[PDB]
């Protein structure tokens, strides 16, 4: 077997378009959400540093140009799977469990 | 040969890497003539 | 109670949305639209009964 | 594989495997370039796609 | 007022996955911008690059690197191959005759050996030698260099470049990472004397007794400062200059990268006209689209506005190049090359 290096990361589908969905459903983010980041439709709060804004939350291309130049520096909000991997790869397992 | 059980996990980067023997880099199957890869 | 139910009040918004149920998302604009319906069923190119 | 007649076969995957090779390739050429954002986007669009 | 489009009409887009109406309601925003608007794109590009044709003509060595990888070329007995080919090649606002080489090669020898005697007068930059030395770009300014040459050449100042900040890389990590001096002072004595080791134990003398515990380390640090100075030997220039180099490089270069972008977005409609043509099944749209974007691309690089046409002919040229031979390398399991 061989293999390939990607250019940019891209997800798996059966842990998405499935009934439920094992990466939305892990996120609590439901599905038109994350499609309109994978899309390149949106963006979406990797980790918003200030609180002043959420993590899993979206911003559109023109209302995040005015939490763009509000603040600049205290947030970080991506699009594609690139950030989806981030926030997989930022959420703890554990808190959220015992949360629950 | 000889084995026990069964299991399933997610495929993680290098070991894809790890069972892989080359990285592919191209459409290219073969020459129209020379039908060779 | 149809009328009652429906949104539309005048032919071009009517024609607006039945580009939106056929082309989803697409900006809408007039003759876009006005093109569309009268091809749909009043053009003879794209619509022939025998 | 070929037939008898100089004539060949093969499975639909290769057909697969090559436009994604191409699309990632292309990408990667775009990205030497500092192209822009927009077309970068359309390319990954196809890259998920495939 | 064309992303507020985009703004409702994603909120009430039918979950339309297809990317086609993506891209293609994406470029409506941005319009066709023509009749000046190329021939101001031209202008700001043409006028970063000539600033970093200052850029060059402000760094000495360009010229040591030009005549002696030039003495590389010529020093083999006789040669007018490649070489000759990204070197001198001249714009005229041809096979080498190497009497007119001979000719350019004696004045700006000239500028050279005249000029440096004045920057030792009194003091690096003086007025009148500071005028010579703007004689010195004026004289490079008529000179347009091959691409492939020149971008090394800027290379030559891109790396060094890094190399300063790659110093400071270094440095900051092994003083302030693991010791916790503050940058604020910093800033202020080593912008002030930047060539001797005084601010050291003048920031000591600021007693700070974390700052008397420098010993275990001390051999290492200002031994870091070391590949620092090092770099002032290996080019000789100072600092303030360095950093003005530099920064008005990267302008130049800005100017023209930001400016092609609306050329680009402008004659999308162009591409997609064109590749759909050629969008009958023979592979696929997106794909023609793209390569059409290549050679738009190209010809955005390309063009002059001084032959005066069109600019849609010049890229429906290019771009059918793009798309008309990436059909035929690609698009078949089987690469029949051009030829066939």
């Amino acid at each position: 077997m061989g293999h390939i290096e990607l250019a940019s990361p891209t997800a798996h589908i059966w842990f998405l378009k499935s009934l439920p969905s094992r990466i939305g459903l892990l996120l609590d983010m439901p599905l038109r959400d994350i499609e309109r980041v994978l899309y390149f439709e949106s963006y979406v709060v990797i980790e918003g540093g200030m609180t002043n804004l959420e993590r899993q939350q979206i911003l559109t291309e023109e209302q995040y140009l005015d939490a763009l130049e509000e603040f600049g520096d205290e947030f970080d909000a991506k699009m594609g799977a690139e950030a989806i991997q981030a926030l997989l790869k930022s959420m703890d397992l554990e808190q959220e469990c015992e949360q629950l | 040969e000889e084995f026990d059980a069964i299991k399933i996990a997610l495929a993680s980067p290098d070991m894809i890497r790890s069972w892989s023997f080359g990285e592919v880099k191209k459409p290219e199957t073969i020459n129209y003539r020379t039908f060779k890869p | 109670e149809t009328l009652r139910v429906d949104p539309t009040n005048d032919r071009l918004s009517a024609l607006v949305e039945i580009y939106r149920m056929m082309r989803p998302g697409e900006p809408p604009t007039r003759e876009a639209a006005e093109s569309l319906f009268e091809n749909l069923f009043f053009s003879e190119d794209r619509y022939d009964l025998s | 594989v070929p037939l008898d007649g100089g004539r060949f076969a093969t499975s639909d995957l290769n057909d697969l495997y090559r436009r994604v090779i191409n699309r990632n390739n292309r990408l990667k050429r775009l990205l030497d370039l500092a192209a822009p954002d927009i077309i970068v986007r359309n390319e990954k669009r196809m890259l998920q796609e495939a | 007022a064309a992303a507020q489009v985009l703004s409702s009409v994603e909120s009430e887009i039918g979950r339309t996955t297809d990317p086609v109406r993506m891209y293609m309601r994406e470029m409506g925003t941005v319009e066709l911008l023509t009749r000046e608007g190329e021939i101001d794109i031209a202008k700001r590009i043409e006028d970063g690059i000539n600033q970093v044709q200052c850029s060059v003509a402000e760094y000495p060595e360009a010229i040591t690197y030009l005549l002696e990888q030039y003495d590389r070329v010529e020093a083999e007995e006789a040669r007018l191959s490649d070489l000759i080919t990204g070197f001198v090649d001249p714009n005229a606002e041809n096979s080498i005759d190497p009497e007119l080489a001979r000719e350019k090669f004696a004045e700006l020898r000239a500028q050279y050996v005249v000029t440096r005697d004045t920057i030792k007068a009194k003091g690096r930059s003086h007025a009148t030698a500071q005028e010579e030395i703007l004689k010195l770009s004026e004289v490079f300014k008529q000179f347009r260099l091959v691409p492939k040459q020149f971008d090394y050449l800027v290379n030559s100042m891109r790396v060094m470049m890094d190399r300063v900040r790659t110093q400071e890389r270094l440095i900051m990590k092994l003083c302030v990472e693991q010791c916790k001096m503050p940058k604020k002072n910093f800033i202020t004595l080593f912008t002030g004397n930047e060539t001797s080791d005084t601010w050291f134990n003048a920031a000591i003398a600021m007693n700070k007794p974390w700052s008397e515990k420098l010993h275990d380390v001390s051999e290492e640090v200002h031994r870091a400062l070391q590949k620092l100075q090092q770099i002032e030997e290996e080019t000789g220039l100072t600092i303030e200059q360095v950093k003005d180099i530099n920064r008005r490089m990267s302008i130049g270069e800005a100017k023209a990268r930001r400016a092609k972008k609306e050329m680009v977005e402008a004659n999308l409609r162009l591409v997609i006209s064109i590749a759909k043509k050629y969008t009958n099944r023979g592979l696929q749209f997106l794909d023609l689209i793209q390569e059409g974007n290549i050679g738009l691309m190209k010809a955005v690089d390309k063009f002059e506005y001084r032959r005066g046409y069109k600019f849609s002919t010049y890229a429906t040229w290019w771009i059918r190049q793009a798309i008309t031979r990436s059909i035929a390398d690609q698009a078949r399991t089987i690469r029949i090359p051009v030829h066939m």
